RNA sequence: ACACCCAGCCGC
């Protein structure tokens, strides 16, 4: 904007105080620069009334949809806390939450399953997936509800995310565990070429992954029972046994090249 | 006694930054809105009538 | 030292703990001259 | 890139 020089920038001279032309120096402009209340207790007794109550309190209305917000915000934070979640996937959580809130298309479910199912999108989105189960655990809703909020999630707000593998939950099932780094590699050898090799055409990820760690577990000093595995993967020993005897066969091409057996 | 409030502009009680998208006001302006909320609720109760 | 002539008093002198503070010139020096000023009014910042 | 609040510290 300065004059003589039409269309010159100019620098901004956050020092010397000025907006300043690179071309000739002159100055345009002589200077630069740089909703609620709560009403409290009250101090003195003249407040109160003859029935006390001292007749100045806070209204607190703030809209209906402010509040649910705000109530929403918090179940995320009490129900991430408990898994103990990073709050970039928190804050990640409530935006989701607030674009679909402001979608305005899922007003016939309840908050908290938009909240778990956000939450879920927020754990797929970051690269660490946690299963359904383990959200079902610090949630107050059955898993039938959160998939079917969670399929209309991505029906509605119109997203795609990435397909689990089973390398994700390796760390977290070792680690929760209680197994050291070689038993994490191995067990993550195993899970990956299962799954490249093709054994198990159509099972679930999270059961090939817990039968890697069955794996990793049943060749050392250390071993864990069928009951430790489950409660941990939250999948059920049957179906621990149905990928123990189908993984069985052509066991030591899965190991990797050195584990100390 | 006062019957009209003289609102003041927006140089007695700017706008401050923080981040930036934040663009934080005054406490006047908080507390203004809050007055004309108030005055507001009172206006349209008149003819309402509670 | 410069004159090389003896000072007629015999200086006390001797080895002795020093220690530096932390208030170091370059830390304080401090000038302006119209530079940035604040919103509210517009009087000059508040400090080095 | 702020604005309050708090703390510590400097000279007299
Ligand atoms: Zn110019």
């Amino acid at each position: 904007t300065c004059p003589n020089h039409p269309d010159a920038i100019l620098v901004e001279d956050y020092r010397a105080g000025d907006m300043i032309c690179p071309e000739c120096g002159l100055v345009v402009g002589d200077r630069v620069i740089d909703l609620s209340t709560m009403i409290g207790k009250g101090t003195g007794a003249a407040s109160f009334d003859e029935f006390g109550n001292s007749k100045y309190q806070n209204r607190r209305t703030m809209s209906s949809s402010d509040r649910a917000m705000m109530n929403a915000f918090k179940e995320i934070t009490t129900m991430a806390d408990r898994i103990n979640l990073p709050r970039n996937i928190v804050d990640r959580t409530n935006n989701l939450f607030k674009q679909v809130y402001e979608q305005k298309s899922l007003k016939g479910r309840a908050n908290d399953a938009i909240a778990s199912a956000c939450l879920y999108i927020a754990c797929r989105q970051e690269g660490v997936p946690r299963t359904f189960k383990e959200i079902c655990a610090v949630s107050r809703i059955s898993k039938k509800e959160i998939g079917r909020c969670f399929k209309l999630i991505l029906k509605a707000l119109e997203t795609s995310v990435d397909l689990i593998t089973t390398g994700d939950f390796m760390s977290r099932f070792c680690s929760n565990l209680c197994l050291p780094k070689q038993v994490q590699m191995a067990a993550t050898h195993i899970a990956r070429k299962a799954v490249e090799l093709d054994l198990v055409p159509g099972r679930s990820p999270i059961s090939v992954a817990a039968a890697a760690i069955y794996m990793a577990s049943q060749a050392s000093a250390e071993k864990r029972t069928q009951k430790e595995i489950g409660d941990i993967a939250g999948v059920a020993d049957v179906t621990i046994r149905q990928s123990y005897r189908l993984i069985y066969p052509r066991a030591p091409d899965l190991f990797p090249t050195d584990f100390k057996f | 006694i006062v019957t009209v409030l003289p609102v003041p502009p927006l140089s007695v009680r700017p706008a401050v930054v923080m981040q930036g998208s934040a663009r934080n006001q005054d406490d006047l302006t908080h507390k203004l809105a809050d007055i004309v909320k108030i005055n507001n609720q009172l206006r349209r109760n008149e003819q309402n009538g509670a | 030292g410069f004159t090389g002539r003896k000072i007629t008093s015999q200086i006390f002198i001797g080895p002795t703990y020093y220690q530096r503070l932390k208030h170091m010139v370059d830390d304080k020096i401090h000038s302006r001259a119209r530079g940035p000023i604040q919103i509210l009014n517009r009087q000059p910042m508040e400090g080095r």
